[PDB]
DNA sequence: ATCGGATGTATATATCTGACACGTGCCTGGAGACTAGGGAGTAATCCCCTTGGCGGTTAAAACGCGGGGGACAGCGCGTACGTGCGTTTAAGCGGTGCTAGAGCTGTCTACGACCAATTGAGCGGCCTCGGCACCGGGATTCTCGA
DNA sequence: TCGAGAATCCCGGTGCCGAGGCCGCTCAATTGGTCGTAGACAGCTCTAGCACCGCTTAAACGCACGTACGCGCTGTCCCCCGCGTTTTAACCGCCAAGGGGATTACTCCCTAGTCTCCAGGCACGTGTCAGATATATACATCCGAT
């Protein structure tokens, strides 16, 4: 039974921050779980909040707005601008 | 219009008569205004978020069903509002 | 000669009305011009509803209400009847509010 | 016919396609914005960044390669803004950090 | 195979450990069973949230996921196990 | 002559190794076995993860450690360096677990 | 605009339990707030409860399970007894 | 306030290792391409709540004003608690062995999904009137000096 | 401590608008087919749990004991309660403008849904060093005599 995970993703981007320092799998599943939880806090944020707009749709300013209302402040605007950067570098492709 | 000093608005008289509606006997000076501070930080968040909300509705106006989700997603959820 | 009740007997009617009474202990026009001040801060020019100053007041004042009233508990547990700020403080402490 | 994945697209790590499934198996929208996914994926990024960042940093001041958990709680509990992030969350093999309250010195 | 008692089963020393891991100095012996029936009570609530997880999962073994979920309803949540 | 070091001393230095450390401080078939009493209550004869209840153990004593540190704040705005169960009680008033 | 409400059925169980009692309009839109609170908590709790099963169908069994999750003591055992009474009613025809 | 001794703790060292980084073959979710609908976006309209101001009132706030009441500091004692050392004890390793029950696959089927046709339960809107809110006044009871 | 006085409770009466009842007026609930499918269920594994039992030992319980914080009491200061007065601006009632909120009607961009193909991810082996552990050592720090 296959069962998915990021520690590939978690070991990439650690390794993109810190190529020497390693990494134990307990903090690994940690990092994964951790993961999981905030993203479907952000999820449960989006989604009521288009349920209040009562939009079925979800789009990117629900996510900016949501996790705005998520993060301790610097944090989303550093966030943010990131997430832009994404969004406008896959809409520039 | 820009506001200002409003928190001083808020009468030694109107906190006493909250505390003796917490049940307080006797009070000291240096609550109020530390009272007021957090008072402040307090609804610091909540318009910030409520608003945020008026961001995501994209209107000028903010409502009450903002604070409602505010205090809700604050796990201090009120009712009588919708 | 005039008459003058003992301390807190006064004010110990005033908490048994209060206990009594509901409605608010806030004016309602200082509060909202401190609202709006505190909105300016992240938007200026932005619009409410009476309903909804009207429950940011009331959500506000229960909290108030009930940080006195656990922060009377501590001073209960400090054994004194007046109250000391780091009360409030250590209280938002135990409230998570640090 | 050729291939390029959305995270690549994005210039990323973290599984556009994949997080799009999943939210998508998450019942909470009918449709979605496409953007969404990408979006959410880079501030998961973002932040898995900063916390395995402040991680490695514990780590390396204790000459610790392999990130252990208590170095997770120490990083989580030293910043202010993931603190308050996490504030009732608990973590496993966490600890407490160092915090040793003033009277509590003999004078 | 009925148990019992084993909330004594918690040592003092145990209690103190912990205590001086959440940095305590001086400690009165009221507490401990006070203390133990604290963590009961505790207790109390998560298995049975968890195992009625497991009840809803129809399943005789109770799993992690379980407590998990529960200290998330519990607004405890733990990192770490999935 | 036998030395014996000053109170708390000793008990400092424990508080010191044990924020220190980070292991567990429960023995674990102790507390598995009270986990098991508290099972067969709501249903008998249920099975478990070792992981399940190494979470358990380890969820529990974190919460005791919060406990006992606010508790510890607590009693030093009760001016003491000994714990009163009052300070507890109230602890988990503050902590809405009354 | 058509807005939807429950306090006709508020005043409904009011004269089922108290005939000879008025209400505040105020009191009557507490009640319906707390009516949905409680309605999309236990919602959340059963979608979430089935995704862990990774159920797609939310019944009866999700219902009870959910409620007795949120309930305590009498309480769930009462609003146990009483929907299960009241789907026995419904499925009896 | 210092020095000496005890003790506890940070360090270097050695090796053991088992997690752990690393690489595979194989799988399927993700990408790529194509189709539809219709949620979302825009715009013109209406309404109408809000935000603004104006004047009169007083209850309320500001401020002052003793002054008894307790916050607090100190001071005696004592009991309860750290501690170090005894004691005994289950805790942990570990390894064995059985299987009950998770945990997986393969049906097949009842079961909403969904749509379409139908409509009456319900909701906005309109009287209406009676508990209820206010008021004034009389009688009751707490409280502070005997 | 029995009165004086004061804040309060209660009683009757006044006037009101919200609570409520009823009325047009739907759209959302019902009904009934119809269909693909979630899972209900059967039926297999296998493994993780569950218990067994032995061996070692770090750990736990209790003792004695100093001792020192908890506690209890006293006196002081100051300070916040209570009341009196003076000032004010919240409120309240009314008015008015518009600017935003909500609405509807189009319109179509984007996403859901489908189908194809494969390549990144995942289970699975595989050496292998970060660090766990133990030991002797050197440094820090308490505690008591001076």
């Amino acid at each position: 039974t296959r069962k998915e995970s990021y520690a590939i993703y978690v070991y990439k981007v650690l390794k993109q921050v810190h190529p020497d320092t390693g990494i134990s799998s307990k903090a690994m599943s940690i990092m994964n779980s951790f993961v999981n939880d905030v993203f479907e806090r952000i999820a449960g944020e989006a989604s009521r909040l288009a349920h209040y707009n009562k939009r079925s749709t979800i789009t990117s300013r629900e996510i900016q707005t949501a996790v705005r209302l998520l993060l301790p402040g610097e944090l989303a605007k550093h966030a943010v601008s990131e997430g832009t950067k994404a969004v406008t570098k896959y809409t520039s492709a | 219009k820009v506001l200002r000093d409003n928190i001083q608005g808020i009468t030694k008289p109107a906190i006493r008569r909250l505390a003796r509606r917490g049940g307080v006997k006797r009070i000291s000076g240096l609550i109020y205004e530390e009272t007021r501070g957090v008072l402040k930080v307090f609804l610091e968040n909540v318009i910030r978020d409520a608003v945020t909300y008026t961001e995501h509705a994209k209107r000028k106006t903010v409502t009450a069903m903002d604070v409602v989700y505010a205090l809700k997603r604050q796990g201090r959820t009120l009712y009588g509002f919708g | 000669k005039p008459h003058r009740y003992r301390p807190g007997t006064v004010a110990l009617r005033e908490i048994r009305r209060y206990q009594k009474s509901t409605e608010l202990l806030i004016r309602k026009l200082p509060f909202q011009r401190l609202v709006r001040e505190i909105a300016q801060d992240f938007k200026t020019d932005l619009r409410f509803q009476s309903s909804a100053v009207m429950a940011l007041q009331e959500a506000s004042e229960a909290y108030l209400v009930a940080l006195f009233e656990d922060t009377n508990l501590c001073a209960i547990h400090a054994k004194r009847v007046t109250i000391m700020p780091k009360d409030i403080q250590l209280a938002r402490r135990i409230r998570g509010e640090r | 016919a050729k291939a390029k994945t959305r995270s690549s697209r994005a210039g990323l790590q973290f599984p556009v396609g994949r997080v799009h499934r999943l939210l998508r198996k998450g019942n909470y929208a009918e449709r979605v914005g496409a953007g969404a996914p990408v979006y959410l994926a880079a501030v998961l990024e973002y932040l898995t960044a900063e916390i395995l960042e402040l991680a490695g940093n514990a780590a390396r001041d204790n000459k610790k390669t392999r990130i252990i958990p208590r170095h997770l709680q120490l990083a989580v509990r030293n910043d202010e803004e993931l603190n308050k992030l996490l504030g009732r969350v608990t973590i496993a093999q966490g600890g407490v950090l160092p915090n040793i309250q003033s009277v509590l010195l003999p004078k």
